RNA sequence: CGGGGAAUCAGGGUUCGAUUCCGGAGAGGGAGCCUGAGAAACGGCUACCACAUCCAAGGAAGGCAGCAGGCGCGCAAAUUACCCACUCCCGACCCGGGGAGGUAGUGACGAAAAAUAACAAUACAGGACUCUUUCGAGGCCCUGUAAUUGGAAUGAGUCCACUUUAAAUCCUUUAACGAGGAUCCAUUGGAGGGCAAGUCUGGUGCCAGCAGCCGCGGUAAUUCCAGCUCCAAUAGCGUAUAUUAAAGUUGCUGCAGUUAAAAAGCUCGUAGUUGGAUCUCUAGCGUUUACUUUGAAAAAAUUAGAGUGUUCAAAGCAGGCCGCCUGGAUA
RNA sequence: UACCUGGUUGAUCCUGCCAGUAGCAUAUGCUUGUCUCAAAGAUUAAGCCAUGCAUGUCUAAGUACGCACGGCCGGUACAGUGAAACUGCGAAUGGCUCAUUAAAUCAGUUAUGGUUCCUUUGGUCGCUCGUACUUGGAUAACUGUGGUAAUUCUAGAGCUAAUACA
């Protein structure tokens, strides 16, 4: 068609949001921001759906435009702003902060943190560039372009930013024996080890992964994020500590626990 | 079921009594129902566009109307043109208003079949000087005093002499006093005229001022067309005859007379039904029980529209809707299924009261000389019209030229229209024809006449119409006559003239005289008893020297004869003798060709020698 | 485009030739001996059990280590024990081939309000659920094709406002008591 | 005569006395006999069957549940 | 228009997919362009072609394949309704607007649940079970074509009050009324065979008609028009027509070709298809594929399928415990 | 539920089709008590349309000398609500329909290292060596005179704004 789209049907938004169909025929439409529209949550579905503060969208827009709700230390008052991977949402009215981290069935779950660790936040460098008198760039996946990077740092590390300033106050380079987590695919949300990387020149590199309970998986270069250095984990994990465990033992917890 | 029925008959009984003893009296009266008649060329209507002020008069596509229409002129044009010259009762509160109801006048149609669906509360008769009294003028009087209504009649020449100082927009005794006496006393003789002219056929006229006592008296009000003097003395006139008589009749009552008066086809709202909503307060979004064609129709109003005030039903005009509307106008009405419906019937208005009926057969008595008189059945030509009014007068010249018509339709011209022209030239090739009066001829439909044998006479002047169907009558017969000629033999019975002068053979000059019948060019011959010898096709009929084309029933004609090519020809003397008789060859094909398309040049009274002949013949 | 779901099936499926003797027979004998209304309600049963038959045949064919048919198998299994037409002794999927329609047809509220002695016949059971009489746990039910489940089965008790249960007397005994 | 394209047929009024209540000249709704365009055990050369006169059901004017209108 | 899909179905298949999600296209037919980040835009403009509105005849103004509605076309399809409250979109914007959309009306396209009675007491030249060899004996269990007898239960309708809703409606809830031909009445097709059900009685007389097919009607019609009775499915059941299975009657699985329909009159021959044994790793390789097994990638909805008493079910994505513990799998 | 049954003969066994049987969709007939869910001018004509409505918009924060309102305080440039108009943005989304279209559309897979991109979100914005304590002219709105039968037609005259135009 003619110029970009405005609209999103409702059964045309993606899966891990989980809107049901006889709600409406349109949803939330995640405005343009740092995260892709397929790989976001807008603040309404935060709100509305998983908080479950608002009702209606008129309270989420009555919420939002009362200034109470911060994304990484700013306040945002577009009710449809997206809001994606290692994003704390900050609520200073109630003391909440929460940062969002998919879950093992691969979805944004409702994560807390302690207000302490809601000042920094981990981010993976897309790319690096030099411009303009030599001050060379790097720029992140949440789209956070910083100059006078640390030279260690190289294309598909990671790095922790302070909130309240701009500044890279560690990072951790991506290398074999290392946590990661998949952002992407069948095995999103799964957290693990780093065995090693299968270097394809003119196509996608293929890692292998290695779980903590001996689960094995291979993913895409593109799909993985370093979230710890060797084992430990410099972010708090969701509910599960990222182990994809099957329906068998699913049933036999839920059962176990009735 | 029979007890819903019951109890819904004695609630009807209710509401009606509830709306007789309802009742309001004390003023505020009805609009009256002014009906206006004339003859042809008159002046009937263009006087209502000079009460009402309108331009376009001359927008009609010809000098006749063919169509009914309410003006609805209301108070202030009253107010308007009374303060002009200001006679009585200045911003008087029991004035209703006045309604005028225009209609079209015509020899041919009768005066619209009138039936001028009745309710001619004051009618206005013109007269109109310069041509004396008139054939519809009487027929409508004569109407006029079979159901007794009050009406009053108005000239309408009078400026026309030539010498008339057109002083407009002024009182009649006055303009009529500030001319030369000459003319006073030819206006005053032709008066006495149109008085003694009226005296005679049971009436009491005289001349709107004098005594009046117009109980028994009626009014003759001089008014000039163009100028518009007396237009004043007309309202002013209008307005007091109603006041004075219709006190009581004229009560803002609640019962519910509605009248269907009009049917019309309009693009984009299907078919529309015009009303004079005169008694009960109908609401859009109410079922109505429309009297139709093929009993009655349960319609439910799709919205009230009305024509701007001072403006006719002539031209498509900017009509604004309205919701809900009372009882003192006439108003366009459209739904859904409003197809066959009759013109000149009362209109019921039905509440949620679980579907009241029967009430068809009461009013059906002696007024089935409509539409539904239509033979399926049989065969017949197929007619179109804008309105119903207008299929009503073509159905009743059909009916007086003797046609059958099969087929009616209201609205433009289609390929389902043309279909049955087509299915009807299988059966009789002169009957598949469309008789379309002021319609659209659509494109489909026009290429699909012409691509079958089906003709269109299309025509806005009704006279083209009527002449164009009578010239085809005339057309086809001749088209019947020749081409399909010298099959009717024509009974013929010749006696011999003894002692003529006689040529042998090649050809035979043979001089005779007819006993039975008569004798015309091409008519095969016979001599019986000399077993059955024939000559073929006789060529020339001559008397003396002259050529004829029959003979006189004992003429002493010289006629021409060369028998047809065969092996020989036969002789006078061997074969036949002057004694013997000569009898037209008459067959079963001959006689059923003559019987039927041979009824106006066919013999008198001589029929029986057919029966006669075809008995010796035997058939 | 509106926010309404076209999610419809057929519940029933028709025999595949109309008239015929010992099937006619058979289907009538159900009726007769749980009071169904009419053949749609036996065939309701027949197409329930075929696709619960195929569920299982459709699974046997895998083999007896993989995860999917051991899951979807016990999944099945205690569903089936659920709702009462097995024991936890015949418990194995080869069992579920060896079900019939009396199995399914006497989990009916209409007959366990009859064979729990609610009713005195039948046809007067489904009579007395549809007249909202009868209620399982404490939710009045009027609606004979209710699959009663085994857990839910030791209370069937009388709805409390009914007269037979309740005790308050209906429009009869009300007019009855009123001329009397 | 058909309406769409104009051309001839030969219709089979179905029950008995069906003819009285067609007249010549009426608007009839015609159906297929059942065998896909094809002839039947006894009437030779007719494809078609009536089921529908002036905007009534045969079977209705039939069983007497309505009556032609007049 | 193409896909996601739909109907049918052993396995293989055949047929449909204008139609709610994705992509494409066009605003009567073509063509040209202004503005703008984005248009060759039509609820923007300019011209021509076809239609057509007003008119003082000088000129002016057109685009429903948006929502209603009308005409036409035809076998074939709803209201000129109410509201931005929900889902979202647009704007300088918490505040405005939106026939997107929501809610009613018409709606036997189709799908799920489910009324039209149940129980008790009387007599059977009724049935079974016990006694007597039979006749003839019972609160052990069944039975109907009784308009016989009896109170008990009740939704359909009528109509308070709520609740629901933007405001209403429907539903659920609940005062009052409401069942003895419970006349508060179940229809649509059949009763020779296929194929479940009458060689019963009037009528007609190869006429009228029935009959998908075979056939029935010509004076005792098991088949026509009726009465009575019975069968089938049942709030539904006929009829026509496109299509699927039946059709192993399109055959890959899987059909035929002496006589049933069928092998060219005969041989050569290019393309096509098919083709005889045999051979036991040093950051680059090893002769390269097809084949087979594994891995990542692959939109939801749909389909299969886990969990969950919508009062059950078709559904829905919810829900459950005395502020909490959950789910929104999986293939 | 991997299914068959009638029909060529005096009878038989076949080949073979016609007929029956069930499902699904469009129409249509007769019938129609309760309740939930729910398709619906696609086929023929992407044929033609009266009428009404479907795209508009302001915050403390671009321009307020409309008394349209009353309010201070009375020497306070501008108390405030705010019509109108200039300015900014939107109107290229949505909705409808299926005429066109046969390696085209479209689907799965890859490429832009060969390109543009309003908006959002980050980065950048005294890095340049050469009246400023704020420069210039107009035009709406408003007032006043008009033309044409006519349209959301507009000419002439008198003032006045900027985040308009310089
Ligand atoms: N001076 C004058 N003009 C007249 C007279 N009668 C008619 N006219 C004029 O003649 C013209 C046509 O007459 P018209 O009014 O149409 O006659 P009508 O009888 O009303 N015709 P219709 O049948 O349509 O109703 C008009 O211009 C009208 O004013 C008359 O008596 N005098």
């Amino acid at each position: 068609a003619r110029g970009p789209k405005k609209h999103l049907k409702r059964v045309a938004a993606p899966k891990h949001w989980m809107l049901d169909k006889l709600t409406g025929v349109f949803a939330p439409r995640p405005s343009t921001g740092p995260h892709k529209l397929r790989e976001c949550l807008p603040l309404i579905i935060f709100l509305r759906n998983r908080l479950k503060y608002a009702l209606t969208g008129d309270e989420v827009k009555k919420i939002c435009m009362q200034r109470f709700i911060k994304i990484d230390g700013k306040v945002r008052t577009d009710i449809t702003y997206p809001a994606g991977f290692m994003d704390v949402i900050s609520i200073d009215k109630t003391g909440e902060n929460f940062r969002l981290i998919y879950d093992t069935k691969g979805r944004f779950a409702v994560h807390r943190i302690t207000p302490e660790e809601a000042k920094y936040k981990l981010c993976k460098v897309r790319k690096i560039f030099v411009g303009t008198k030599g001050i060379p760039h790097l720029v992140t996946h949440d789209a956070r372009t910083i100059r006078y990077p640390d030279p260690l740092i190289k294309v598909n590390d990671t790095i922790q930013i302070d909130l309240e300033t701009g500044k890279i106050t560690d990072f951790i380079k991506f290398d074999t024996g290392n946590l990661c987590m998949v952002t992407g695919g069948a095995n999103l949300g799964r957290i693990g080890v780093i065995t090693n990387r299968e270097r394809h020149p003119g196509s996608f590199d293929v890692v292998h992964v290695k779980d903590a309970n001996g689960n094995s998986f291979a993913t895409r270069l593109s799909n993985i994020f370093v979230i710890g250095k060797g084992n430990k984990p410099w972010i708090s994990l969701p509910r599960g500590k990222g182990i994809r465990l099957t329906i068998a033992e699913e049933r036999d917890k839920r059962l176990a626990a009735k | 079921e029979e007890r819903a029925y019951d109890k819904a008959k004695r609630r009807i009984e209710k509401r009606r009594l509830e709306h007789s003893k309802n009742v309001t009296e004390k003023d505020k009266l009805r609009a009256p129902i002014i009906c206006v008649l004339g003859h042809v060329d008159t002046g009937k209507t263009k006087i209502l566009d000079k009460l009402r002020h309108t331009h376009v008069q001359d927008g009609e596509a010809g000098g006749i109307t063919q169509q009914i229409g309410a003006t609805n002129v209301p108070l202030e044009a009253i107010n308007e043109q009374t303060k002009m010259i200001k006679n009585f009762d200045r911003e008087n509160v029991r004035i209703p208003g006045m309604l005028i109801i225009d209609t079209p006048g015509h020899e041919s149609f009768s005066n619209l079949r009138n039936r001028g669906s009745s309710l001619c509360d004051i009618a206005i008769l013109v007269v109109d000087i310069m041509h004396g009294l008139e054939p519809q003028t009487i027929e409508s009087i004569n109407l006029l005093k079979s159901k007794k209504c009050p009406f009053i009649v108005a000239l309408n020449k009078i400026d026309r002499l030539y010498d008339w100082k057109k002083s407009p927009d002024s009182d009649v005794a006055a303009t009529l006093k500030k001319q030369k006496k000459n003319t006073k006393d030819e206006f005053e003789e032709r008066a006495k005229a149109i008085i003694v002219e009226f005296a005679q056929q049971g009436l009491n006229a005289a001349l709107f001022y004098e005594n009046k006592d117009p109980r028994t008296f009626v009014s003759l009000v001089p008014t000039s067309a163009h100028t518009g003097d007396g237009m004043g003395s007309l309202i002013y006139l209008l307005v007091e005859l109603t006041q004075t008589m219709l006190s009581k009749r004229l009560a803002h009552c609640e019962e519910l007379r509605a009248q269907v008066m009009e049917v019309k086809a309009l693009p984009g709202m299907g078919t529309t039904i015009d009303v004079i909503l005169i008694n009960g307060r109908l609401k859009e979004g109410d079922t109505i029980i429309v009297p139709g064609v093929e009993g009655p129709i349960v319609t439910q109003i799709r919205g009230l529209l009305t024509p701007p005030p001072m403006k006719e039903l002539r031209v498509k005009n900017q009509y604004e809707k309205h919701k809900e509307v009372e009882a003192a106008q006439g108003v366009k009405i459209l739904g859904k299924d409003l197809e066959k419906t009759l013109a000149g019937l009362p209109l019921l208005v039905a509440y949620k009261e679980d579907e009241i009926p029967v009430l068809k057969d009461e009013l059906i008595h002696e007024l089935k000389q409509t539409l539904n008189a239509i033979k399926l059945e049989e065969k017949g030509v197929y007619v179109q019209a804008s309105t119903l009014g207008s299929l009503e007068a073509l159905l009743e010249f059909l009916k007086t030229s003797e046609v059958p018509y099969a087929g009616i339709n209201i609205g433009p011209v289609h390929k389902k229209d043309v279909m049955k022209a087509s299915v009807m030239l299988e059966h009789d090739p002169q009957y598949a024809v469309i008789l379309a009066f002021d319609v659209r001829i659509e494109r489909d439909a026009q290429e699909m006449a012409d691509s079958l044998g089906v003709r269109i006479f299309s025509a806005e002047i009704i006279y083209h119409l009527f002449d164009a169907f009578t010239k085809y009558r005339q057309d086809y017969k001749k088209q019947k006559q020749e081409e399909f000629k010298h099959i009717a033999v024509f009974p013929c019975k010749i006696k011999i003239l003894p002692q003529y002068i006689f040529n042998s053979r090649d050809p035979i000059v043979m001089g005779v005289t007819v006993e039975a019948g008569q004798v015309k060019q091409g008519t095969p011959m016979c001599v019986p008893s000399k077993n059955f010898v024939d000559i073929g096709i006789v060529t020339s009929i001559e008397i003396n020297h002259k050529q004829v084309d029959v003979a006189k029933k004992g003429q002493e004609v010289c006629v021409k004869i060369e028998p047809i090519p065969g092996e020989s020809p036969k002789m006078f003397g061997r074969h036949f003798e002057a004694t013997d008789i000569l009898v037209s060859k008459i067959s079963r094909q001959s006689i059923d060709a003559l019987k039927d398309w041979f009824r106006d040049e066919m013999q008198k009274s001589d029929w029986q020698l057919i029966v006669e002949l075809k008995k010796v013949f035997e058939i | 485009p509106v926010a309404r779901s076209w999610v419809c099936r057929k519940t029933y499926v028709t025999p595949r030739r109309p008239f015929e003797k010992s099937r006619l027979d058979q289907e009538l004998k159900l009726i007769g001996e749980y009071g169904l209304r009419n053949k749609r309600e036996v065939w309701r049963v027949k197409f329930t059990l075929a696709k619960i038959r195929k569920a299982a045949r459709e699974l046997l064919t895998l083999d007896e280590k993989d995860p999917r048919r051991l899951f979807e198998g016990n999944a099945l299994l205690r569903r089936l024990v659920r709702i009462g037409v097995l024991d936890e002794g015949k418990m194995k999927l080869d069992y579920i081939l060896g079900l019939k329609i009396e199995d399914f047809l006497e989990r009916r509220l209409q007959t366990q309000v009859f064979k729990l002695g609610l009713a005195k016949s039948i046809h007067h059971a489904r009579v007395l659920i549809r007249q909202r009489h009868i209620r399982v746990r404490k939710q009045v039910v009027n609606i004979p094709s209710f699959i009663v489940r085994l857990d839910s089965q030791k209370h069937i008790d009388f709805s409390l406002r009914s007269p037979y249960g309740g005790g308050r007397p209906g429009r009869v005994k009300r007019k009855n008591a009123k001329k009397g | 005569q058909l309406i769409k394209n104009g051309k001839k047929i030969t219709a089979f009024v179905p029950n008995d006395g069906c003819l009285n209540f067609i007249e010549e000249n009426d608007e009839v709704l015609v159906a297929g006999f059942g065998r896909k365009g094809h002839a039947v055990g006894d009437i030779p050369g007719v494809r078609f069957k009536v089921v529908k006169v002036a905007n009534v059901s045969l079977l209705a004017l039939y069983k007497g549940k309505k009556e032609r209108p007049r």
